[PDB]
């Protein structure tokens, strides 16, 4: 019942290379904690203006002042999460965005090492730590998961077998966990990064309007840290156990931009109840957060909508109690993708709203 | 020629097109199975009048009408009713479930596989027009299947038909009597369509309406046949003007070119002088005067709004009977005096007026007496938002958790849409706190 | 058309299932043969909704009748409604479950399942636009709780988008008649929160209060129970198969009244009900069957709705009545009584007209409330589930048919988290920091 503070941050991309060929203008502003996004519709009505804990400006390559660099975002997130990770304390991201837009890019970064997303710039740090503070006495384990929901029912990407629905069971002491998920140990990045493509070569994807290849299952990336301190004792005990999750979240999806009925129309349903649940447990996790922080009265139990999804059910243990949350949203700059992007913009308006101007 | 098609949207739609077409009927004389005797016995004439009916060669009078709803359950009453030889078998049932108060299921997942046929009926309908003039839509807030496939249907509609005038007579929900729990969703999201696409759009009210029959027409205990009578007779009153002569006709142009000073502001109040009983109407001289002080009373509007909260900028009145320009004149130097009838400072003009010779016809039946004169009042004021604001806040008692929303978004709607309709909807108010302002 | 598939599973499934069917044909005016002698020409107006056309103008009911016991098919067969269902919908097996979850579920339930779901489907097919399921059962734990649930997961897997509905008969703490109850109503109640759209709660001792008190009976037996059931039963779905001037179809009662997707547990009630004797004393109108639904000891779930708040509300009416005296009864019952009403929901009384009344009365309604008493009934399972599973009382029968466990700890949380969902939304304030 400790409380789990979550930070909200967007981003925006550089122009791609068909949009800087074509005459695409940019629609995106920021200022401080401030986002505003005026239509190319009727560009003489009003900006449109949101606030976020932060916002970053990565669209303009060579930029020197004021550019959110990978490592800037690293600083402000994965490096803090990963610090409350180490005290013992369970942490949980999660990405968001369309097709188009970042995600990968924040998540992952480029193939070529010299800029980096936050999941292996964290394990990278993780296992650094690890190294550096191993001594006769500690003794450091990682174990590493990987699945999907997907019409709410739980798949694993790492096992090749027949990929039929896992089933979902709750420990009385433990809580939630997947009943024959694999688990597997790892002892450098690298092993994390083959793993991850293997599972995303069998996430399940299909074909709409908006793309080729759109995502129709959320996947959740689970590293479970444990730490083991041999002290001069005649009891020698594993002193802590927490988790790290790293969420892909399929963006929305309306019903105009897919026309196509039957199993898409579904997928489409349940991606966007799956959203809105998403949205309402953050939203009070938030709020419930921000309360006792400053008056620290503990109102009975308050309430929070667990059992409303199967993502939510299972991330119950990082979702609350005492964790920490963040979640990074991406945005296209150009006008063609403009109401998409405030789509994003508005998923982006949940968890404590900031209201300011 | 003069021509109008009419679209009736949903159960409330499909109620209030029956009962326009019993009084267009029984005003023109057609027979409920077609055909009208009257023609053959003068041979001459223009009976048949093509505002609202197409002839064959054998007589027969189709009306120009489109009835569409998911339920089968509401036109099959008509498809085995008294009526059922009078209209085209093309009633366009969807042979599935009801939108079910879900605006997402009546716009864009069951709306669909129905939205192409009845678009090309409406073609086929205009097609045999020559002179088309406007659309009379007929719909109601609140409901799924009426909001929804009104929205998909006015936005084809101006896409194809972007030129011709698109009338609104719909039912709006009431400040406390409601027939459903997930209604104000609907109605704020009907907030797009509403505005974009219509030209003029008339509201009325279920309390105002049964109101007026309790204390005008001392029934105690109406239904649904009262009111959609009432609104028969006032859709009647607005559309005689093209049908029967007149010493000063009112087209829909004229209308749309006098009663509405800027596009955003398209929103009048209607309302029907001489409802009055049998029984009280004897006692009661009913001279022109007198109706059209009864206009402006604030309890006989259709709408639960007070205009004396507010300010008039643009009023329409039609004259049906026996009714000369004098008195009209007379009478509106009598209101013009008046100083609870505010008027906005940039309309000295005022009025508009329009005067024609048919008077109205009872429905056997009915409840309405035999009225000499008759008037109808349309009406631009401020007080409307008033009718807005408390929808508004019941929104936002269900939109601060969320309630009922899985639904809506379970079928490809986006949650941050309800926002954009309310945020839509907050500037409509804003707007016309902007033009009751005095000018400087 | 709007077409539903009927499913009654155990003892009191199946008794329910026939008199609501014997209430069905006499208001279509359906012989016991199968032919139609019916009165005017709205019976087959809408006869597709519950039953399918033979060749030789016969109708057979669209129901599917289910028991690992025998006898109670033949006691359906041997009645006065036997010869009226298809012979090939009579799947059944030959070893009871013995109020055993676990056998109805795991061990004999799974072997008659696939025939079930094999004549489940072949019914469907037939259907030209299928609406929803229509299952009705109990929780005593035989047969009506495991394949009842386990049909209820199946159907659901196969048909996502579909209306699940069902009726369950719910242990009392009055009126008892196994001693397992607790167990097998919590392991019941999992399945039934995980994958349904309406549970209409009914409660014996409720039914038996009414039969007392309202209906002046001496000596109640099931089959007044039965009866009072089927009237709700047809008074829920009247809206599909009649014209009226405000219909009310069955996703419409489900996306008016289930604010959450957790909360979709629903009390009934009917109206008017005057004991024979005193009908003649009684003047029946709008505001007297108000009156008598929203009254606290006609509903049929035992729980007292002045002890907590009304989530939503439906009444749909049968008759001819004018509406502007419904709407205003409603906003009567609305304003008198706001204290037992949500406040976040500006209106929470959704309305339904149909021109059609019973068959021998002038006008009737139907009521479905949702609130938040309905929390004690599950409460009270709750402590007598713990008082049996601290000391691990008859655990032994279970775990012998292969149940682990720690499935019926999964059970309790599930069942204590719904608790609280319907005690978030109880308390009349939220000020105090
Ligand atoms: C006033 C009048 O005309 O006579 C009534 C009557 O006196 C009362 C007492 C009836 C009577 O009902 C009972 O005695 C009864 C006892 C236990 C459980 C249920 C009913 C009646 O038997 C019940 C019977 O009801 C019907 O016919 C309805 O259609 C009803 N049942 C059946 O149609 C039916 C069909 C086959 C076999 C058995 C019953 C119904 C209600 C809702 C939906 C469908 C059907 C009628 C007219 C009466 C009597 C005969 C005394 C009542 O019946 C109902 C539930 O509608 C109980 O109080 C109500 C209304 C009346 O006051
Ligand atoms: N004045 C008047 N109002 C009506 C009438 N019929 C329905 N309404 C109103 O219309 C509202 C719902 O309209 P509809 O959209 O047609 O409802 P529906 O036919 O069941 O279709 P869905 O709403 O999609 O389920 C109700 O809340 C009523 O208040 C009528 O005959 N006269
Ligand atoms: N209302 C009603 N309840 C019944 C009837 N018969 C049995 N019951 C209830 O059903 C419970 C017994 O469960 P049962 O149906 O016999 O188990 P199963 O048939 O093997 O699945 C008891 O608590 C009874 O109250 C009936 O005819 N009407
Ligand atoms: N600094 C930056 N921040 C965010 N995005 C960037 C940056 N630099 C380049 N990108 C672009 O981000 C895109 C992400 O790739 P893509 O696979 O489209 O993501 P998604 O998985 O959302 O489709 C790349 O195409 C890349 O060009
Ligand atoms: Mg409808």
């Amino acid at each position: 019942m400790a409380g789990a503070s979550v930070k909200v941050a967007v981003r925006v991309r550089p122009f791609n290379s068909r949009e800087m060929s074509r005459d695409s203008k940019c629609i995106i502003q920021m200022s401080g904690s401030t986002t505003t996004i005026v239509n190319p519709k009727q560009p003489k009505e009003t900006p449109k203006s949101f606030s976020f804990d932060y916002s970053y400006w990565s669209h303009t390559s060579p930029e020197d002042i004021n550019y959110a660099s990978q490592k800037q975002v690293y600083r402000d997130i994965g490096e803090e999460m990963l610090q409350h990770a180490f005290e013992g304390y369970n942490v949980c991201i999660f990405a968001y965005g369309q097709t188009g837009a970042g995600k990968s890019y924040t998540m992952m970064g480029k193939q070529e090492k010299d800029q980096q997303g936050i999941i292996p710039q964290l394990c990278e740090d993780l296992f650094s730590r690890i190294n550096d503070t191993t001594n006769d006495n500690m003794s450091y384990s990682v174990e590493v998961s990987y699945m999907e929901i997907y019409c709410e029912r739980v798949r694993d990407l790492l096992n090749p077998k027949n990929k039929g629905n896992l089933r979902v069971r709750e420990h009385p002491l433990l809580g939630p966990y997947v009943e024959d998920l694999s688990k597997l140990a790892v002892t450098s990045y690298n092993d994390i990064q083959d793993l991850m493509d293997s599972g995303n070569k069998a996430r399940t994807v299909a074909a709409t309007n908006m793309n080729e290849t759109s995502s129709r299952s959320h996947a959740v990336f689970n590293i479970i840290f444990t730490q083991k301190r041999h002290d001069a004792e005649t009891n020698i005990t594993t002193e802590k156990v927490s988790k790290i999750s790293l969420v892909d979240l399929a963006g929305s999806e309306r019903a105009d931009s897919t026309g196509a009925k039957g199993t898409r129309l579904k997928e489409g349903a349940n991606i966007n109840k799956s959203l809105t649940t998403l949205g309402k447990v953050i939203s009070a996790l938030a709020e419930m957060d921000s309360g006792p922080n400053k008056n620290k009265k503990k109102k009975k139990t308050d309430f929070i909508p667990y059992r409303d999804s199967v993502l939510t059910w299972l991330l119950r243990e990082n979702l609350g109690g005492n964790s920490r949350t963040a979640m990074v949203a991406a945005l296209s700059p150009a006008d063609i993708n403009y109401d998409e992007t405030l789509s994003t913009l508005r998923y982006a308006d949940r968890a404590k709203q900031i209201r300011c101007n | 020629m003069r021509e109008c098609i009419s679209i009736h949207v949903g159960q409330a739609g499909v109620q209030i097109g029956n009962a326009c077409w019993e009084l267009y009927c029984l005003e023109h004389g057609i027979q409920p199975d077609g055909q009208m005797p009257s023609d053959k016995t003068i041979g001459g004439g223009d009976d048949s009048f093509n505002t609202f009916f197409s002839e064959t060669g054998a007589g027969k009078h189709v009306p120009r009408a489109v009835f569409v709803d998911l339920e089968p359950t509401v036109i099959d009453e008509v498809r085995t009713g008294t009526y059922r030889q009078l209209f085209h078998p093309e009633q366009l049932i969807t042979g599935k479930e009801d939108a079910a108060n879900n605006y997402a299921r009546g716009h864009y997942t069951i709306g669909k596989e129905i939205i192409d046929l009845v678009l090309d009926r409406i073609r086929k309908l205009a097609d045999q027009c020559t002179g088309l003039q406007g659309f009379l839509v007929f719909h109601s807030f609140g409901g799924g299947t009426g909001s929804g496939f009104t929205s998909l249907l006015m936005e084809r509609l101006s896409v194809d038909y972007g030129k011709k005038s698109k009338l609104e007579f719909s039912i709006y929900p009431a400040p406390q009597v409601s027939t459903a729990v997930v209604e104000p969703y609907n109605s704020i999201l009907t907030t797009h369509t509403t505005l974009e696409h219509s030209d003029c759009a008339f509201m009325v009210d279920n309390e105002a309406i049964y109101d007026i029959c309790r204390r005008n027409l001392d029934i105690e205990r109406p239904t649904y046949t009262n009111l959609n009578r009432l609104i028969s007779q006032i859709v009647s009153s607005i559309t005689a003007s093209l049908r029967f002569d007149g010493a000063l006709n009112v087209d829909l142009t004229e209308f749309q070119t006098n009663l509405v000073p800027y596009p955003r502001i398209h929103f009048p109040l209607a309302t029907y002088a001489p409802v009055i009983s049998a029984e009280k109407a004897y006692h009661e001289q009913l001279s022109v005067a007198e109706i059209t002080n009864a206009c402006f009373e604030p309890a006989n509007q259709m709408v639960k709004c007070d205009p004396r909260h507010g300010k008039y900028m643009a009023c329409c009145l039609l004259y049906r009977g026996d009714v000369v320009p004098k008195d009209v004149n007379a009478a509106i130097a009598t209101i013009k005096t008046k100083r609870s009838i505010q008027f906005v400072d940039w309309c000295p003009t005022g009025f508009k007026v329009g005067i024609n010779y048919q008077p109205p016809t009872v429905v056997p039946g009915g409840d309405l007496a035999k009225v000499q004169r008759a008037v109808c009042m349309l009406s631009n004021t401020t007080a409307i938002a008033e009718a807005w604001a408390r929808l508004d806040h019941k929104f936002d008692l269900m939109y601060a958790k969320r309630a009922f929303v899985h639904w809506y978004v379970g079928e490809g709607m986006e949650e941050g849409e309800f926002s954009e309709a309310r945020e839509d909807m907050a500037a409509l108010e804003k707007d016309y706190e902007e033009v009751g302002v005095d000018s400087v | 058309m709007r077409e539903i598939v009927h499913i009654q599973a155990g003892q009191c499934g199946n008794q329910i299932g026939a008199k609501f069917w014997e209430v069905i044909s006499d208001e279509h005016g359906i012989d016991p043969t199968g032919s139609y002698h019916g009165d005017s020409d709205l019976q087959l107006e809408r006869i597709n909704v519950y039953y399918n056309e033979a060749t030789g103008n016969k109708y057979v009911p669209r129901a599917i009748l289910v028991d690992l016991e025998p006898g109670t098919m033949d006691s359906v067969r041997s009645g006065p409604f036997g010869q009226i269902f298809r012979p090939d919908n009579f799947v059944f097996g030959q070893s009871g479950a013995g109020n055993n979850w676990a056998k109805g579920h795991y061990t004999e339930g799974a072997e008659l399942v696939d025939s079930v779901l094999d004549v489940v489907r072949k019914e469907s097919e037939s259907c030209d636009c299928l609406q929803g399921f229509q299952l009705t059962h109990s929780l005593g734990g035989g047969t009506g709780s495991g394949m009842g649930t386990l049909l209820i997961s199946k159907i659901r897997e196969e048909y996502p988008d579909r209306i699940m509905n069902t009726f369950s008969v719910m242990p009392s703490p009055k009126v008892s008649d196994t001693v397992v109850e607790p167990y097998n109503a919590t392991l019941s109640v999992h399945q039934l929160v995980e994958n349904t759209d309406e549970t209409y709660c009914i409660d014996n001792e409720a039914l038996y209060d009414i039969c007392f008190r309202t209906l002046k009976l001496t000596t109640p037996t099931y089959g007044d129970l039965n009866h009072l059931v089927s009237a709700t039963m047809s008074g829920v779905t009247t809206c599909l198969r009649f014209p009226g001037q405000l219909n009310a179809d069955l996703r419409k009662l489900a996306v008016n009244m289930v604010p959450f997707p957790r909360l979709h547990f629903f009390m009934p009630g009917f109206a008017p009900l005057t004991s024979r004797g005193s009908q003649q004393y009684r003047a029946l109108t709008v505001p007297e069957l108000t009156q008598q639904m929203f009254d606290s000891k006609n509903m049929m779930a035992a729980c007292d709705p002045r002890h907590g708040r009304y989530l939503t509300v439906a009444a749909i009416f049968r008759g001819r009545m004018s509406m502007k005296e419904v709407d205003e009864q409603m906003l009567n019952v609305q304003n008198k009584n706001s204290s037992y009403f949500v406040e976040w929901i500006p209106n929470n009384v959704k309305t339904a007209v149909c021109d059609i009344p019973p068959r021998g009365l002038k006008m009737s309604a139907t009521f479905i409330g949702n609130s938040t008493a309905i929390q004690e009934l599950f409460k009270r399972i709750s402590e007598q589930f713990t008082a049996m599973f601290r000391r691990k009382a008859f655990l032994h029968w279970y775990t012998g048919e292969g149940m682990d466990e720690m499935e019926f700890t999964e059970a309790e949380s599930n069942m204590n988290d719904l608790v609280s969902e319907y005690q978030q939304y109880q308390d009349a304030t939220a000020d105090e920091q």
